[PDB]
RNA sequence: GACAACUCUCUCUAAGGAACUCGGCAAAAUAGCCCCGUAACUUCGGGAGAAGGGGUGCCCCCUCACAAAGGGGGUCGAAGU
RNA sequence: UUCACAUCGACGGGAAGGUUUGGCACCUCGAUGUCGGCUCUUCGCCACCUGGGGCUGUAGUAUGUUCCAAGGGUUGGGCUG
RNA sequence: CAUUGAGAGGACCUUUCCCUAGUACGAGAGGACCGGGAAGGACGCACCUCUGGUGUACCAGUUAUCGUGCCCACGGUAAACGCUGGGUAGCCAAGUGCGGAGCGGAUAACUGCUGAAAGCAUCUAAGUAGUAAGCCCACCCCAAGAUGAGUGCUCUCCUA
RNA sequence: AAGGUCACGGCGAGACGAGCCGUUUAUCAUUACGAUAGGUGUCAAGUGGAAGUGCAGUGAUGUAUGCAGCUGAGGCAUCCUAACAGACCCACAGACUUGAAC
């Protein structure tokens, strides 16, 4: 039974479940729109805050963790040098989720995030 | 795990019905969807 | 936690060496048997000379098991080694010293067992 | 029936509470988020029998029907979300209007039966609902877990009925018997009751004296 | 003044330790510390049993915080669970600190003996 | 999308270790390279990798060919093919 | 010991059961898949054990037998399919 | 919303010790079921405080290799995560908590009480007493689709 | 209309329907009610000493800064993000008999 569990998962096996999130997050914070299914809207909504708020603190022992995390190597470099004027006492809560028709074959329900 | 015999057109239609008619709980939804879609203040639908 | 197929030491020299646990006695259960417990400990391996020779059913107790063991005041004490004392059925063992430290509790039923440890703890 | 009116709390956690003594003893605790406050009694003679209704959790008016806040209005009463009448043996001497009770008496009455709604386990199977057994896993067999047989042949022609497939476990609310009470705190308004009580803790929890 | 939240588990475990703690002073406990425990027993006359031995693990959680120790004694590997606000403790003693590398000695159960002689 | 039961492909499982069972079937477990030792029997070829035991990770050092390997010392992990 | 009936009851007789071995062969050969285990039932008693009682060649402790009693309980293994 | 509850269901199980008492009973050997007290056992309902299992959120050691230009630091990969240690919540148990009751009414076998049919007797024909884990209520969970569809304290509007 | 349902935010609830709790000026104030999910801030808790720089070492490696560092589905605080917009079902006094009281 779920009762408890709170790790938001996807229709995806763990390995791949993870190259999703960062693969998709990246594209995010590349972006800053985004049209993904619900689900992996509220997934990328976890991380993608985590991101933000590791760029607020710029030291480079921080700047190496998303170094790891995120795949694309400039995003990071604009990202960090970048937010700390942006989201300067935005202070968590950086996202929107901005919802839109579903998916014409899937009828799956479609979303759109944003950086707000 | 062989059905033994055929239905009549009774039941037929009725789980047909049923059927159909689950259709029909589902567009009172996307009417809503639409009547609230139509211009108005709303956070969705970019 | 003493299934029915089990080896024991011993913590005697009543001359035993191994043995192995035939369904407990007492408590109706035997699916189980712990500290405090008799079970029917048919001999393994002996050394060579002692009046318990190779495969003698006989009559032991549990002083020492590897699962957990609760108490009163919250503490659990818990062995490596799963042993018996081979026993009589009206009171004193039949081997004299004893090894290795026993649960001070089963004294309220076995007196002669616990005044010939050496740890009560 | 029940022996005595009772009040219902909430579960909180678990703990240990060390006996002076030096005995460790696990404990639950109880706590009201509002005041249980009887808001109706009902006679042998204007109904058909002797209980009081209690309630809990105060709650913003919003949040509660019209119904509602006209039957908590009519006592002239705080509202309440929860609410629940204890049938007593019919010798009520209570006004409706905000008696407003309190643990000076599971004190006194040191065994305590309380009524909680247990936690739901979805669609549990056979193996587990009823305590059944499994197959072999192995000797080539290949029914693992599942319900095994069912019936008899030809003469009982169908399944006894009641008998015991899987199916939905938890969910409805159970007893616990003379549940003994144990050193309370009323600066805090919480209750270290002994034992384990059903729920996780943040549900409502019935809490009457035994019936012995 | 104001009024208890609805999280008051916490505080009631916190209030609890705190009386233990004033009762009496224990040092932190740290994963490989050497300890002795003069622990006060139900009738035996003297009643002060002495427990030495090395802290295989500590379980942290309010008034259960307890420490699982390791000695050898004529054989056999005894391995305790103690509480420490157990008002029982007469009292503990950290002797040593072997400096392990870790959190939780599991392993040093089932190496040679030789390293668990307290 | 959700994440019931249950079937399969898999990982782990406290304490015991065949008690299951028609039968330890199926799992699990050994395992590589060096080094010690290797029995009953035998057609005297075999058995025999019998059995069984030990070291092996990285760093520093000089030797034996002085291409490898070995000797000495150190350091690290719970665990070194 | 005497004493038919505490207990066993020769010689013969009268029943109920339906589950053993059978007798018929009535349904079923355009098919009603066998023994033994596993899992899960549920029911019957003429009762093995627990609840109450007589009688006893019952001192007590054990019993032996019958009477009401199906609410419950009715192990783990070694050998054999 | 709160609910009575016809009906239906689960559960009321069982051993060993001690006090009674070495008493009664017995030449002694031995050694009382009248009642209490505890420990169990199987079972049932739960629960995470403790002990632990798993925990593919997580932390750490580490093998081989590819990528981040490079060293450091990381990331990917090895039928789901490479193999291992440790683990919060959750779910579990070999863990823990509790439970089988003053129960009360009819009974069956049986023992009776008064007492004729039958100027004795007989537990029975009149009438009554005791008494079984068996029956019913009690216990615990559903339950007015109980179409016999109950109950009451609140609401909701009479403008067409 | 009372009440609902849908929608929207989710759960110790759940196969799906069910249930249950929300649904923003998400108070403000003199002792309980208006934080639902996320994010953030902090604390329990876990693992166990981060990175960089320094020192000691020829080098593995150690050592200090340092219960630090990464964890933070648990606890409170925080309206930063999202519960926006809506839509729909729901009605007008509940036929017929006698009885009773004023």
């Amino acid at each position: 039974m779920k009762h408890g569990r709170k790790i938001h998962r996807l229709s995806r096996p763990a390995d791949q479940r993870r190259a999703l999130l960062r693969g998709l997050t990246t594209q995010l914070l590349k972006h800053g729109r985004i049209k993904t299914t619900r689900a992996k809207a509220s997934a990328m909504r976890k991380y993608v805050d985590k991101m933000i708020t590791l760029a607020k603190e710029g030291s480079l022992h921080k700047r190496r963790q998303a170094l790891g995390f995120i795949y694309e190597k400039q995003i990071v470099h604009a990202l960090f040098a970048e937010v700390p004027e942006r989201y300067g006492d935005r202070n968590g809560g950086y996202t929107r989720i901005i919802r839109t028709l579903p998916r014409r074959g899937d009828n799956a329900p479609m979303a759109y995030i944003e950086l707000v | 795990a062989v059905p033994k015999k055929r239905t009549s057109i009774y039941k037929k239609r009725i789980r047909k019905n049923i059927w159909k008619k689950k259709g029909y709980w589902a567009a009172l939804k996307a009417f809503s969807l639409a009547k609230s879609l139509s211009t108005g203040n709303s956070k969705s639908f970019f | 936690m003493i299934q029915p197929q089990t080896h024991l030491n011993v913590a005697d020299n009543s001359g035993a060496r191994e043995l192995m646990c035939i369904r407990i006695i007492g408590a109706s259960n035997r699916r189980y048997a712990r500290i405090g417990d008799v079970i029917v400990a048919v001999i393994k391996e002996a050394i060579p000379n002692t009046p318990l020779e190779r495969s003698e059913v006989i009559r032991a107790v549990v002083v020492r098991t590897c699962k957990e063991l609760k108490r009163d005041n919250g503490m659990i004490i818990r062995y490596d080694d799963n042993a018996a004392v081979i026993i009589d059925q009206e009171g004193n063992p039949k081997g004299t010293r004893i090894f290795g430290a026993i649960a001070r509790e089963l004294r309220q039923k076995f007196a002669k067992i616990v005044s010939l440890a050496p740890e009560v703890l | 029936v029940d022996a005595g009116i009772g009040v219902m709390g909430t579960k909180l956690g678990m703990m240990s509470f060390f006996e002076e003594d030096g005995t460790v003893v696990p404990v639950t605790v109880i706590g009201f988020k509002e005041g249980n406050i009887v808001t109706q009694v009902k006679t042998e003679s204007t109904d058909g029998y002797n209980a009081v209704q209690v309630g809990y959790e105060r709650l913003r008016d919003r949040k509660l029907t019209m119904p509602e806040r006209g039957h908590l209005n009519k006592a002239g009463v705080i509202p309440m979300r929860h609410l629940q009448e204890f049938r007593l043996v019919s010798v009520d001497d209570f006004t409706p209007s905000q008696k407003l009770l309190f643990e000076e008496l599971f004190k006194e009455g040191d065994m305590v039966d309380i009524s909680g709604t247990t936690i739901g386990k979805g669609f549990q199977g056979g193996i587990k609902r009823h305590n059944f057994k499994r197959g072999l896993m192995t000797h080539g067999s290949k029914s693992h877990r599942a319900l095994g047989s069912i019936g008899a042949g030809t003469t009982p022609g169908h399944v006894y009925k009641g008998k015991k497939m899987p199916g939905r476990m938890g969910g409805t609310k159970t007893k616990i018997r003379k549940l003994k009470i144990m050193k309370i705190d009323t600066d805090l308004r919480v209750v270290m009751i002994k034992g384990a009580v059903p729920g996780k803790p943040g549900n409502l929890l019935r809490l009457a004296p035994a019936k012995i | 003044q104001r009024v208890k939240l609805g999280d008051i588990m916490g505080i009631l475990n916190k209030k609890a330790v705190h009386a233990a703690e004033e009762l009496r002073p224990v040092p932190g406990i740290r994963t490989g510390d050497i300890v002795q425990i003069r622990l006060e027993v139900p009738e035996n006359k003297r009643r002060l049993s002495v427990y030495k031995g090395i802290v295989i693990s500590r379980q942290n959680a309010g008034i259960h915080t307890t420490i699982r120790i390791r000695r050898i004694i004529a054989g056999v590997g005894v391995e305790i669970v103690f509480p420490l606000y157990s008002p029982n403790i007469k009292e503990i003693k950290v002797v040593s600190h072997r400096k392990v590398r870790k959190a939780r000695l599991y392993y040093l159960r089932d190496k040679l003996p030789r390293l668990s002689t307290f």
